């Protein structure tokens, strides 16, 4: 049953539904988190 | 600049130089000097403005971030605008919302 559908497919991993808007939005918040304390204030 | 630009430090200082030595001064160490030293001073004597906004102290509260130091968009123009300089330099670290 959950071996050849939907439950392999989460297996898989975000091959149906997933978006890249979040997945962009969350790399540029990581990469916010690293580098705003060590940009300068000027 | 209005303590020590490169014209004074030159030509004031020559000249209270040469009066120290006319004096004597360089013969015997009598006679008392008037300035002639201020090339050692360069960038000592009221080379900064520090200003601590009450108003974002008392917004902000007991624990703080202290000081920021600021350089303007001209270098040497603090002297000429001592308030202008203070207002820009505080346009920096404000409130902000978007």
């Amino acid at each position: 049953s959950s071996g050849g559908g939907p439950a392999v497919v989460n297996n898989y991993g975000d091959i149906h539904t997933a978006n890249y808007d979040e997945f962009y939005k969350g790399q540029q918040r990581r990469e916010a988190q690293q580098q705003a304390p060590i940009l300068p204030v000027r | 600049p209005a303590a020590d630009a490169i014209a004074k430090l030159i030509i004031e200082t020559t000249g209270n130089l040469l009066g120290y030595f006319l004096l004597g001064g360089f013969s015997s160490a009598g006679t008392i000097a008037a300035d002639i030293i201020m090339p050692f001073l360069v960038g000592t004597i009221a080379a900064w403005l520090q200003w601590k906004n009450t108003g974002r102290a008392t917004e902000l509260g007991w624990v703080h971030y202290w000081e920021l130091y600021q350089q303007g968009a001209e270098t040497n123009s603090w002297s000429l605008a001592a308030l202008a300089a203070l207002r820009g330099g505080f346009l920096v670290g404000r409130s902000e919302t978007v």
